[PDB]
Formats: C-alpha cells, structure tokens, sequence
C-alpha cells in the first residue's frame, strides 16, 4: 500500500505525522480504500471496506 | 449573518487596536 | 550644526538570514486547500478582504 497525502500541506518525500489524514492506495489495485454504505446482512450496523475510487 | 461563522475578516485602517494581533501555529512538528 | 542622530535598532546582523520570516518582510498568504491567494480590494466604497478565484 502507498500512503499518500490527503492534505495539500504534505507532499511526497515528507515524513508522516501521527494524527494526520492520509490515503491508502494498493500497489496493484491503484484504487484507494473506501468505506462503503452497504450494510452487511450477517451483522447489523457494519459496513464494507472495498478498494475503489 | 450570525451563518455558521461568528466573526469575519475585514481591513481596518488603525493598527494599535488589540483586534489585529494574530498568532501563527505550525502544521508539522 | 549641533544635531544629534540617535541610532535606534530594528534588526540584528544575525537575524538578517533570508531563510527566516523576518519582521517587516512582505509575503503572500496562499491557501493550500482552495488554491487561491488572499486579497483585499475596493469593491463598493468599502475595502473588503476575500479569496480571489482564477
């Protein structure tokens, strides 16, 4: 996974700081992780994490 | 308008008032 | 004449480094999120401060 800056403050080559916000892009998928709104039937109140724009 | 914001920025001729003092905080360590 | 030129101090030699935000320096306040420059301009008889779009 590539860790990329969600904020314009940080650029490539900078050091990540705890408490910030980042984007996780898989090397092969090339699509950032997304917390969809599709509730799982098996467990109530649980969404799904999928790799998509 | 108090919109969600309470105060708005504006230009003031005089500069000896205490309403023109601003502190700068860093974004990194 | 007999005038005396009192020499006040404004900045030291050590603080004149160009790698520092020095007092009296002139800069522009760029906005990273909106990618716009802060500006103040005369609009309708009263000066207003805003973020210009380009």
């Amino acid at each position: 996974l590539f860790i990329q800056p969600f904020w314009k403050l940080r650029s490539n080559g900078d050091n990540v700081v705890v408490g910030d916000k980042v984007i996780l892009n898989p090397v092969n998928a090339g699509q950032p992780l997304h917390a969809s709104n599709y509730e799982l039937s098996d467990n109530a109140g649980c969404k799904e994490v999928n790799s998509v724009n | 308008s108090y919109e969600k914001i309470k105060y708005c920025l504006v230009a003031v001729p005089h500069g000896n008032d205490i309403a023109s003092l601003f502190e700068l905080d860093p974004t990194t360590l | 004449c007999n005038t005396s030129w009192k020499i006040n101090l404004f900045m030291q030699f050590r603080d004149h480094l160009e790698e520092v935000l020095k007092g009296g320096d002139v800069v522009r306040l760029f906005h990273a999120e909106q990618e716009k420059f802060l500006t103040c301009d005369e609009y309708k008889g009263k000066l207003q401060v805003f973020l210009r779009t380009t």
